[PDB]
Parts: C-alpha cells; structure tokens; sequence
C-alpha cells in the first residue's frame, strides 16, 4: 500500500514569487521501520538542488513523507523534466515519478467575484464566492487579497480544475468573511495566477459585501 | 585587433565562433548541450549570418537560440538580445500555444513545442583577437 | 479492483419516493463478477438490476442497483453487498445506511455571470449551496418550471465549511436563446433537513 | 365477549398484549422483532397504560413505536395513530440533532438516534376474545 505522486509548481510560486518547487509525496498505508529514501534527477542529467524532506504520522496509522525539491523558473518554462525515485523497503523494485511542463495550447482564465446577501440568522458574516473559468492549461493559484494585503491560504477553499463544456477548466473560490473585514475596507480581491494570464501572469476581480 | 580565432570543432563567420551540433534533443536540452561548450544557442541578427547558417543547417532541422521567458509574450535570444533581425517561415511566429524557434532546412524560423525532439542544433560564441602589430 | 457503495439521491428518497442504491465495482478474464446483496436484520432485498459496461481503456465496470423502501431507509436500516471474482482471493464487503447525526438546512445561492468580450450569446449561471448537514444533497437546475437535463450541469463534491456544516457549486452554462424565452432559471437543492417537503430553491436571472 | 387473552410469552394489560423484549437491538430492527412476533412496537395512548408499561420496563431503556418520516417534523405511532398522550422527560422532545423514542427506566419518553443500540424494547398487539356464556 505504497502510492506516489509528483506535482508541478504552483502559478504563484513559478511567475509572481519566481521561486517554484516540486513536490514527490509518497503515500504509506503500513509503516515498516526504516528509511522510505526520495532521491531526486534532471532528464538532462545536470546536478539538482538540495531537497527538505518531511515526514509525518497521520490519525490512521500512516506515514506520508514528502520531499519538496527547488527548480530553475527558465529551467522549469523552458522544459526540462525532473524524476523522483521512491525506494521503499517492502518493494523490490523502485517507484518512479517524472514531472515536466504542459506543453501545448493556452487560454486566459475569466474571473467572476460574487458576494451573498444577507440570511436570517447570519448577520455579522458573509460568503464570497469567485469563478475562474475557461482557462487551459488546469495549473491555476487563486489568492484572496483585503487591504492590499494577501489573506492566509487557510481562509479560503478552491475546488480542483474540472472540464467546461467547451476546452478550457474551471476552479470555484469560497471565502468566509467577518463584519469587522468588510466595515474596514469593503472591497475583497480574487486573484488568478495563470500561465496564459495577460500581462504579467495576473487575472483579478474585486466584490464587495453590499456595493 | 581582427577576429577570427575559434577553438577547435568551431566554425568562423565574422566576429563570431558556431557549431553545428548533431543528436536528437528537446529545446532546453539543446540549451544545455551550448552551456557545455562554454557558449549559447545561435542568435541571429543579420541577412549575412542568416545565409552562412543556411549553408552549414540540417535537412531536418535546427533548434535555435530564441524562445520567451512566458512573463514577456515577446521572443528573445538566449543572450539577452531582442529581434531585430527575423527570418520566420511564411504564418510565422504562430500561437497553436498562444513557445520555442526551430531552423528548417530552408533557414526559415517557425514556432515548435519545448519538448519536440530534433536531430540537430547551432551553437555560437563571441571570436577571440589576433593583437595589432 | 475497487468497489463503492452509494447512498441514496435525496431527491429519490424525498421527492420520487422510489430510492435505490448503487455497489460499483471497477476492474480481466472470464468476467463471471457476483454483486450479492443483503441487509442487516436478516429480511430479503427486492431484486437489483445488473449492468456491464467496457470502458475505452480495456476496463470493466460492473454495477448492481438495488431499490430500498423508504421507511426502511429512512429508519435506519443497513444495506450490504459482497463481490466475489475468480481472480480476486478474498470477497470485498461494502455496507451502507442512513447517516445518523445532527441536521441543517442548507443555503441557497444563485449567480450569473456578467457578459466577457467574445461571449455574447451565452452567459454562465453559477450556485453556491452551503451550511448543510449532512452532506448528502440533491443539487438540480429548472428552466420553463421543468427539470433541465443533469448532464447540462456540474456540483462539486460536498465539502466542509469552516463551521460544522457542508458546501457545493453547481455550474451551468445556458444560451441566449434560453434566457431570451424566459429570462429565470430555478437551482433546486433536495435536503433531509430542507423544511417544509425537503426542498430549498433559488432563481437567477442573466441581466436582472 | 370479554378482551383478555394472549398468546405464550405475552402479558395482559386492558383489551391488549405486550411482549417485554430483550436483546442488542436498533429502533428499526426491534421494529421488525415485533412483526415477526405478529405484533408491532408499543403504542401508549393513555396513562394507565404508561403506568403498567413503566413496572415491567427494563432499567437501561426500552425501544417504543415512536419517530418520524422526516418529511414529517411530527412523531408518529408504528400503527398510524398520532400522538394524544405524552410522558415525555424534561427538555424531550428534543432538537439537538434538529429521530426515534425510546422509553427510560422511569418509564419516561425521550428522543435517540436510530442507530442507537438498546437491549429491550417492547411489543403490542390486541388480545383475543372469550365467547360469552
């Protein structure tokens, strides 16, 4: 019961902070004594950054230990592929998970910010809910921002990319917000980082609790 | 001060040092195998070295020293240049992306996907001086 | 080879008053697969129909819907199904009965969407259902007071709210000649906690 | 004609049986122990019968034909009949979940989940008649 997966950096991280990661989280549903071992390489065969691991018990019994590994912002665009091998003790052969960039056709995203009205029994707090739709490829970060400044990732929850009717995707934003929030400053951003996002990777939207 | 002088494999043209390398490689890959050989992928930048290149290109075709930082929409050469200079194949540059330039055998420039496999790539660096006397 | 037992659609249960239940189980050779069905208290199950489908990636799936009564679901009742395979060692078990816990109606929200350059004859009409326990929900669209087709639509998977209840996004791309008819489109959402007759609904206009 | 006789293990109460059942069970599973016995799930209705129900009632808490069809918010009685008499504990009925009745020790009424085991429950059903002389 031993599962791998290798994600692609984030939107965010690869164009705005021009610092993307890769992440090679291995999955382990009986946890053995001994080392799980996540060895990293280039396709080019060119030396590759340190990585920092993690590991962690989980409340059922299972171990999920992640290596998070930095790439090059023209290394990662420009295509280059990069492995991960999983050496797993009750396994007698490796695992091994390669990640490289979509190559093919774009599509800016459109983002859509909505505010819900008033319900009885809900007067100090509302949702706002933003769509970013008929984008491609799926790889998308949508941010939250109050007061010019970036609200904590753990205030809000976006879907996973789903398919249109059409080619494109789209993602579906939720974010909770307070009396306080709003009486402040009632204006709340949705922001899209995206690949195909014209200019400088960037799509946004702002709403507001009762315009 | 004349320049001319390359090291060994490199072929001259003006004040500059090229080679035609040979081997299947993606654009990035291509990239490398420069960097390796202390230079950089070909910029082009007159009709002149357009037509030396032509010459000396693969059938096949040639992966060239010209992409976009995706942050830019805009074509720029691996040393930094911009395009002043263009020899793009008749409805080129495209946008069946909305990319990474590739030399045909014609010596024409036209828009190809970062992981496509070509036989072949040129190399260039900056020729050396023979001091005056 | 994975098997996943459903739930009732609240909508069957409450509304059509006709509930099934599904066991799918995804996949070979000799495909002689037996979906077994069985209940708790030990009584018989109705008879369930069978259905084989070949995948476009050399797959079988294999389901077995069984009807379940009404008040025998809604009381409490467990449901069991037992696959058994030549080629699979040991029989897969999967149970299902009504999750028993507290209650809330849910909230409905409906949207729609501005007109973007390069979208004139078609608006998208988004729904935001959220605050709802338990997360099992009927999310529907109506045009003309009938039922639009389900694959016209897409909700998303119940997920928790920062509180205690549960939220979903229906999406629904609609044409210019459909609010051209009758510019009002229903989202309907059925609910065990929905008062009165287990129904909430909101409608949307595309240009109010 | 006077309304007194039951079958073997059941016990006399005016013109009704009642079978006083133990055993691990479910609201719904000690409904159908009750339909398998040619009975159902006791139905009080007034406070003679509550009090008689009270003496032969188990300690730990004791199943009674009492819940709702959700599309409902109105408990109704296994046999149809609504509710006219009530002996239900302080605070019951509640709306802590916002579910199926159970009988206590004391013999009071009070509001459980469905899939709540208890070890008793009690069933009813109408005594047969003796000829007149």
């Amino acid at each position: 019961g031993v599962s791998a997966y290798l994600s692609r950096p984030s939107p965010f991280d690869l164009f705005i902070r021009k610092s993307p990661t890769i992440t090679c989280l291995v999955v382990d549903l009986a946890p053995s004594k001994g080392t799980v071992q996540l060895t990293w390489s280039r396709a080019s065969g060119k030396p590759v950054q340190h990585s920092t691991r993690k590991e962690e018990k989980q409340r059922n019994g299972t171990l999920t230990v992640t290596s998070t590994l930095p790439v090059g912002t023209r290394d990662w665009i420009e295509g280059e592929t990069y492995q991960c091998r999983v050496t797993h003790p009750h396994l007698p052969r490796a695992l091994m998970r390669s990640t490289t960039k979509t190559s093919g056709p774009r599509a800016a995203p459109e983002v859509y910010a909505f505010a819900t009205p008033e319900w009885p029994g809900s007067r100090d707090k509302r949702t706002l809910a933003c769509l970013i739709q008929n984008f491609m490829p799926e790889d998308i970060s949508v941010q939250w921002l109050h007061n010019e400044v970036q609200l904590p990732d753990a205030r809000h929850s976006t879907t996973q990319p789903r398919k249109t009717k059409g080619s494109g995707f789209f993602v579906f934003s939720r974010l909770e917000v307070t009396r306080a929030e709003w009486e402040q400053k009632d204006e709340f951003i949705c922001r899209a980082v995206h690949e195909a996002a014209s200019p400088s990777q960037t799509v946004q939207r702002a709403v507001s609790v009762n315009p | 001060f004349v320049c001319n002088t390359c090291p060994e494999k490199w072929i001259n043209f003006q004040r500059k040092c090229y080679y035609f390398g040979k081997g299947t490689k993606q654009w990035v890959h291509a990239r490398y195998a420069c960097d390796d050989m202390e230079g950089q992928l070909v910029s082009i930048h007159s009709p002149e070295e357009q037509d030396f290149l032509t010459k000396h290109a693969s059938h096949t075709g040639s992966w060239i020293g010209l992409r976009n930082l995706d942050l830019k929409g805009e074509f720029i050469w691996v040393d930094g240049s911009h395009v002043d200079y263009s020899n793009w194949a008749p409805g080129e540059p495209t946008s069946r992306s909305q990319d990474c330039v590739m030399m045909r055998g014609s010596g024409r420039w036209n828009d190809a996907f970062c992981d496509r496999k070509l036989g072949a790539w040129v190399c260039d660096r900056l020729a050396t001086c023979t001091p005056p006397a």
